[PDB]
DNA sequence: ATCTTCCCTATTTAAATTGCT
DNA sequence: AGCAATTTAAATAGGGAAGAT
């Protein structure tokens, strides 16, 4: 494996659906009911998602761990309206760099640098939006987003509780789902378990950068236990607080293209491929984090 | 268009297909070809892969989405290009593959054991009546009946006994009973004729105890003793092998047989019954040549001696046995990935992008179509198909033309015939003149294609043209009548092709409400054995009433219970797909299919409502409709002209109707120009499709191309005096119409047939409904039954419109789409819907929709027949002289517009008017005078 | 095969060898090699391990994690596991780190609780090598023995710092190593880069020992970033801590009759795992860091 | 070959080098002087060329021509200013649709009507540049531009005679070349002997331009001898007004840009591809012939 | 069970030669 | 000179069995 490329550097995702993943001459590949094997790019795969009728042998584990992949699996707690427990299985055989989670355990315990951390991982999320522009959709410089962002920031400027972050989290989020939706036209109500494309490519979105932002806190040693949003609907942990940096920046707007411009959920998982390889998200969410835990 | 092919191909299939995928694109290198080309090229690349052999194995992506995939490739169901491909994958307890497996292997070598009697073989060998006294599939199934009785039937030796003259061969037996229908109606299903029979029976055996040997198979019944007196020459070594191992996997298998529940039984018997005659008629139709002699089952075309009964019987299983393995894990060859079809709709078509709105990863899916005309309802069809991935459908379609106009838009936008197949079973000679090559019209029969490998299950290799534009389209735009055999027959196999054609294609049933209620009912019938094994159909009616819609989505909620415990899945509910020009809503329903529905409607008829009324009624209050017509005719002249030029249609409802009031406008004086058509049914071949074409040329009003067709500059009442041929199927556009009325779906179709084109609303009224029907003057106590649904049973008190209808009301389809069943007697609306509900209810009864227990009988095919019409003998008319009693007459000439000539074709005539002569002429068709 | 490890108390770590887990009637299975299919209870496991020739499914994985029973995938044998997830509270009602990770983060931040456990961790290094007395090796009751015992335990007490700690360490370590080498007859130096059978074979039970001891800090939900003796920029230091307490008193006496009697390399794997399983060493670590960490 | 792909919708388009053409075993192909033998797809080639080196046989021209695929040999240039002389073989053996043939030919007869065609394809140029906009090297409606083709359409309006048409066509030639010079920032002349890049790429672009023009009046049957631009300089045929239509408003800028950049000249190959079938420059010539035959 | 190695197993590709036009 | 028929042979794919963990 030589030096094995950097967890930053891997490009390639996948959530496989209704097969047998195993190893065949050293291939981690499914097999799927008609006989067909395709292989996997293990060395160079983020995560492997496995969603319902699939199933996974020790081997393949063995040689996506040794190789680094996050392997998660979309049912269980996975309904997604609770977000309790996505069993989400990471490679800790790899000794990973500490340093990570000793400043983020320093900033966790007190709680007041948590609270700051807060605050920096909710600018992140305006952060994300002006960095990742997309021209398929909305313009993040018109109006009601300039608007919106600026009232969100002199929101968690003056923010003083967890309680109160909660409510800006509630009113960034729905509010872009709203906004979005307008420009779409379509009445749209977020809902895991809807049936509209414009909820179920949200979800199989949510996996994406569920699996991004996983991938990203294991890289760096960071776990999921330490988050910095405590709330009543906030049950998930710290992946979900790395992910929602790049719902409205990228998953949402993907996912409200892919629905409008009628794509199929394969096209959908590529574009996600695409967005998350051609800004090299992974290695941003990875040094941003860098950037939140530091000293 | 940029493309990317790959091969998966051996031998050198590798490399004559080689020339061809690289005369179009260029190679990259390791097999794989990638480069630009245009969709006419995708076509010609398309039609010289195909038809270059057997065993082509290429795949092609446009963009991302697979193009097409030639063969069973399983390719892509993720990622593209398997690896490591192999066999053994699953295995699971598939049990009622198993189940289908024994019956079909025990059935078939007992399916023929009745043609040993004496009498089939001085049959074949021809000194004596070929009819059998007792049809030798109920002698077989006597001798399986005293097998059962005597000994035990599932496990012991065989041993043909000593068998008699039985009535009934049904048992209690579950299992035992399924082997005896399936022996039974091999060839035929048996008919009951008892009425408190086809009352009350509803179970599977109980109603299977009810089929005797009077329901056809005992044909005269003279020599029955020789038709009972059997010889015992099959106890062989391969048959008795071959029995004892299907008996077995039938014992091992059974268990599960009982856990099933009605509907299961119904429809895999249903199966069973299909591959049966797929593997007797396969074996039937090829000539094997060696024989074992002293017994015979079938006759060469020479009459000789061949097909000895027990290879006959062993061939008949294999085939059966090949044909349930190639039926029951085929994955189809579906339609290429149409590109003009996956982007935005624009304008009047945005609401096609309720697509989006759709999850593409559903296995079931029951669209309710209710968007308007002219809003493009087939693309939308096509779209919603696609949007789920490839595209495999029966566009199944009233008429010859409406099928030529469905195919017409397929062409033009991105569909060739690689994918497409129009299906018109007549070969009608309408013919297209003027310039060949400056067409650009007129949708073929040729059908490039793909053979599918369901073919080599089918007799002689399926059949010639027809059959495999049948069977092997992944898209096929049909006659529905190509389709509505799936769920049974009479008499022989003509059941199989659409059946196998609907079990691995979806169904898309365009305008259902003007067919017939029993054409609906065997319509609905398709739509529940659609959904038997998980197809999707998509209902596009804009005047649907609740009743209909509700029947179809139960047809196709017991078809998709039959498809979810068939594969051991628990069923979730029906993916239902509302959707109208104005949106669409998804929602998954297992149950409170009626408060969603009317919701549905109610918001469709509010979004219909606060639009601007373009079709005001006024019912007149003249009596007599030959003058209220005449003073109607100059009202709406009178108001509603294009300066000075009207077009009218007289819609009336039946032929000698329609003669009467042309005959009675030709002969009116006033001082308007009138101008006078004929547009009924019965015309000569040539005649009529001449009135079609220029008909649908000059009432073309989104253009002013018909200014040249007619004499615009003079004020001019051009009328149309029709009957419902005109509110079927035809893109019309008058600037009024005055209605006969014989029922309210006919008043909202010929309100669709004024102002379709324009946008401009009517200031005062552009409909003038008459006061009666016109058979109120010779018949008052029925008068609404001919094209309506006033019948004998459901008799309306009053039969004034002013009693049955508004006087003032703007017509569309919220009267229909509503729904009342109160108050039907002196209402035409709820008249409709009373009926509608009456005759399409959850039920099974005999001739209704649930049918259950009766699929197994002859019964549904008998009692509710499609297309029930009269007898209909066809007067033909051959080189300008007339066939039977006709005598050509002439005319009057008063105020003829257009007349168009008839030399050849053929006219229909009931046989009640075949009595007298049915006086066919140039200008009006048929009559009685 | 089905192999059962006590852990805490109650609940018992299975491990699953050449078994295919699926969802039979309603509930988890698994068939064997034998062809006979073995059910699991939910009450009595908590850990279930997948170890060589295992697979597991979808829906399967979704009602083990679904009724508390928290999967992971180890190498066979039980003790060398590559993927989990992380210890909750609970896995559904609610998402937050155990009792023991916050109180070891609490304990390893003030620096005079990160004293204290680290000479508890060699009080309990030393309680290891007289507990788990082996018959081929040196006895620990010998006087030689006895007072390197004794020199450990006054260094330890009577430091004050981490660095006399890591000396310390190092001379009772190779004292120990000194002492197994002049039983088995042989001049043996520790160095990693050595052909020889006592230094490879030391070097791949320190292996073994550091997957076992991986496996109970992950049982606890204690993460590889907080290390008592080794450096904060170690890689996985608390693994190779916790592996500290049993390497001089189960691994080096193993290891060295291993090499004395020559034998391959699985056969040791299964001698270390036989005595892991006999004498409960997972579970003595379990009540080792229960004991550390609560304090 | 059922309907041949109408010859404005034919993609394919090369200029082959140093290679002996040939069919094998079905298809036209070419093989180099390494062994190296690539197809040409026939049924989807608007042209092929031959440089120096290049041998093509007897059934691979007949298998272009019946396909209907004009075939030309770039060399033949031989004097110091002018691409003199390049010899094109034109499929006659389909027979052509001939009232365009007429009108091309009651046009050219009339003096007058020669001079009209005359003006409103030396606007056609500019419309070109109107609509064919590149994304990269100058933009079209800046005021040099604007002001030189407006003195350019000025001057053409009120042109009388042809040798106005061949100064005026200089100014142009000049005025163009030299915008694209000073935006590229580089001395340009046009020379068809020279080394520089801007020069062989201007006349690599100068034999596609010439390919196109063929197949674009072999597609109406329009021969090459009907000039209705003649002169001493302008003496090559119809394909040197047919041809220098799309120069200043496809070629020239891409082989500006293709000379900037840098690659070697395949890459300037595959952008005339491009270029040629995204805007589709040859349905767009072939459509504005038509309008020009029948008014 | 999973996966690997190896032995059939023959099925499957590539080259080679050579009249024929 | 391209091709076709037709041999000849090298290699590719797969299934079964046995040995490892
Ligand atoms: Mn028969
Ligand atoms: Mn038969």
């Amino acid at each position: 494996m030589q030096k094995q490329i950097l967890t930053s550097q891997k490009r390639n995702m996948y959530i496989l659906s209704r097969c047998k993943v195993l190893v065949k001459n050293g291939q981690v590949c499914h097999l799927h009911e008609d006989g067909n094997v395709y292989t996997v790019p293990y060395a160079n795969t983020v995560f492997i998602g496995l969603a319902e009728g699939t199933s996974i042998t020790n081997e393949a584990m063995s040689m996506l761990a040794a190789n680094g992949v996050i392997v998660f699996w979309t049912k269980g707690g996975g309904y997604d309206m609770f977000a309790a427990d996505i069993i989400c299985h990471l490679p800790q055989a790899d000794y990973r760099p500490t340093k990570y989670m000793q400043n983020w355990v320093r900033l966790w315990l007190d709680e007041e640098k948590k609270l700051s951390a807060a605050k920096e991982i909710l600018k992140m999320r305006v952060d994300s939006l002006s960095t990742h522009v997309h021209d398929f959709g909305v313009d993040v410089e018109n109006k009601r987003v300039s608007s919106i962002v600026n009232k969100f920031d002199k929101g968690v400027t003056q923010a003083t509780s967890f309680e109160s972050l909660l409510g800006h989290e509630g009113t960034f989020v729905k509010s872009l789902y709203k906004e979005y939706a307008l420009e779409y036209e379509i009445e749209f109500k977020r809902d895991h378990k809807s049936a509209d494309n414009y909820n179920k490519f949200l979800t199989l979105g949510n996996y994406y950068a569920y699996g991004i932002a996983r991938s990203s806190l294991w890289a760096l040693g960071i776990d999921n236990s330490f988050p910095l949003l405590h709330g009543s609907t906030r049950r998930g942990g710290l992946v979900f607080d790395v992910a929602d940096i790049i719902k409205t920046s990228i998953i949402l707007p993907l996912a409200f293209h892919a629905a409008d411009q009628g794509m199929s959920n394969t096209e959908f998982k590529r574009s996600c491929v695409a967005y998350f390889d051609k800004n090299d998200i992974l290695a941003y969410l990875i040094n941003n984090i860098k950037r939140l835990c530091m000293e | 268009m940029f493309i990317r092919i790959k091969c998966f191909s051996k031998q050198p299939i590798a490399k004559k297909v080689s020339r061809e995928v690289s005369a179009y694109l260029e190679y990259t290198g390791n097999n794989t070809w990638e480069g630009h080309i245009s969709g006419q090229g995708v076509s010609n690349l398309q039609t010289k892969l195909i038809n270059v052999g057997k065993g082509v194995k290429v795949v092609c992506n446009y963009q991302d989405k697979v193009l097409f995939a030639i063969g069973n490739v399983a390719m892509s169901d993720t990622g593209s290009v398997p690896k490591y491909t192999t066999k053994k994958v699953y295995k699971p307890d598939d049990s009622i593959f198993t189940l289908k497996q024994g019956l079909v292997g025990v059935a078939a070598l007992w399916h023929d054991l009745g043609k040993a009697n004496s009498y089939f073989q001085r049959k074949l060998r021809g000194e004596c009546n070929p009819s059998d006294p007792v049809r030798h599939e109920w002698v077989s199934g006597v001798i399986v009946s005293t097998f059962a009785k005597g000994n035990d039937w599932l496990s012991d030796d065989f041993i043909i006994p000593e068998v008699k003259h039985s009535d009934n061969v049904f048992g209690d037996d579950q299992v035992l009973n399924a082997v005896l229908w399936l022996i039974n109606t091999h060839h035929k299903k048996g008919l009951v004729e008892d009425p408190i029979y086809r009352a009350t029976k509803t179970m599977f055996t109980e109603t299977l105890q009810c089929v005797n040997v009077n329901g056809g198979w005992f044909n005269y019944g003279d020599n029955i003793d020789e038709c009972y007196k059997i010889d015992t020459s099959f106890i062989t070594d391969t048959y008795v092998k071959q029995l004892n191992r299907y008996r077995k996997k039938l014992l091992a298998t059974k268990h599960i047989w009982f856990t099933l529940g009605e509907d299961q039984k119904i429809a895999i018997l249903q199966e069973c019954r299909v591959a049966l005659m797929l593997g007797d008629s396969n074996f039937s139709s090829d000539l094997i040549g060696g024989d074992g002699s002293h017994l015979y089952a079938n006759l060469d075309e020479c009459g000789n001696l061949k097909q000895t009964l027990t290879q006959h019987l062993l061939g008949v299983t294999d085939c059966a046995l090949k044909a349930l393995f190639t039926i029951n894990h085929h994955k189809p060859v579906k339609a290429n990935f149409i590109p003009t079809i996956a982007e935005k709709g624009e304008g009047k078509f945005a609401w096609q992008n309720g697509v989006n709105m759709v999850d593409s990863s559903i296995d079931n899916m029951f669209c309710i179509n209710m968007a308007s005309t002219g809003k493009g309802k087939t693309l939308a069809n096509l779209k919603l198909l696609q949007h789920f991935g490839n595209v495999r459908c029966s566009f199944g379609l009233g008429m010859v033309s409406l099928t030529k106009q469905t195919a017409k838009q397929f062409l033009d936008m991105g569909v060739d015939y690689n994918s497409a197949a129009m299906v018109t079973g007549f070969s009608k000679s309408r013919f297209n003149l003027g310039s060949e090559s400056l067409d650009q019209d007129e949708v073929s029969v040729e059908y490039w294609g793909q053979t599918s490998s369901l073919s080599k299950v089918f007799p002689n290799n399926n059949a010639g043209f027809k059959n495999k534009k049948l069977l092997s389209a992944p898209i096929l735009v049909t006659t529905t009548d190509h389709l509505v055999k799936a769920s049974g027959v009479k008499k022989g196999n003509k059941q199989m092709l659409p059946y196998v054609r609907c079990m691995h294609s979806d169904l898309v049933l365009d305008e259902i409400d003007d067919y017939g209620i029993e054409d609906m009912v065997v319509l609905a019938r398709l739509v529940y054995l659609t959904a038997c094994y998980g197809n999707k159909v998509i209902i596009s009616s804009a005047t649907i009433t609740p009743a209909i819609s509700n029947i179809f989505y139960e047809a196709y909620s017991s078809g998709y219970k039959v498809f979810c415990a068939n594969k051991q899945t628990t069923y979730k509910g029906v993916n239902v797909v509302w959707w109208d020009e104005f949106g669409i809503k998804v929602e998954k329903v297992t149950d409170q299919f009626s408060n969603l529905n009317t919701r549905f409607v109610n918001k469709r008829i509010t979004n219909l409502l606060e639009s601007t009324p373009k079709h005001k009624a006024l019912v007149v209050d003249q009596d007599d409709n030959m003058e209220a017509v005449k003073q109607s005719i100059t009202t709406l002249h009178n108001a509603h002209n294009s300066g000075g030029v009207s077009f009218g249609l007289i819609r009336t409802t039946t032929i000698k109707d329609c003669v009467a009031v042309t005959q009675e406008l030709q002969n009116w004086e006033t001082d308007l120009s009138i101008k006078i058509l004929c547009y009924h049914s019965r015309f000569v071949g040539d005649t009529k499709a001449q009135m079609e074409e220029y008909l649908s040329k000059v009432l073309n009003r989104k253009g002013d191309e018909y200014k040249k067709f007619v004499d615009t500059t003079t004020p001019t009442a051009y009328i149309v005096v029709a009957t419902p041929v005109v509110e079927v199927g035809r893109d019309f556009d008058f600037d009024w119409a005055i209605i006969e009325p014989s029922s309210e779906r006919s008043i909202v179709q010929c309100a669709g047939r004024v102002l379709r084109h324009r946008s401009s609303t009517p200031t005062t009224h552009n409909i003038h409904i008459l006061k009666y029907p016109f058979k109120f003057y010779r018949n008052s106590n029925i008068c609404y039954d001919v094209a309506g649904y006033e019948s004998k049973g459901y008799k309306l008190k009053s039969k004034n419109m002013l009693d049955i209808y508004k006087k003032e009301s703007i017509v569309n389809s919220v009267n229909r789409l509503q729904g009342d069943a109160a108050f039907y007697t002196k209402s035409l609306t709820a008249l409709e819907h009373k009926v509608l509900l009456d005759k399409l209810t959850t039920d099974i009864a005999d001739t209704n929709v649930f049918v259950g227990g009766w699929q197994l009988t002859a019964n549904p095919h008998e009692y509710c027949k499609w297309r029930r019409g009269t007898k209909n003998e066809d007067l033909v008319l051959t080189d300008g002289k007339w066939s039977g009693n006709v005598t050509t007459t002439k005319p009057i000439q008063s105020k003829i517009w257009r007349k168009w000539q008839g030399e050849n074709g053929s006219i229909t005539v009931p046989e009640y008017l075949l009595d007298k002569t049915i006086c066919y002429n140039d200008f009006y068709g048929g009559y009685e005078n």
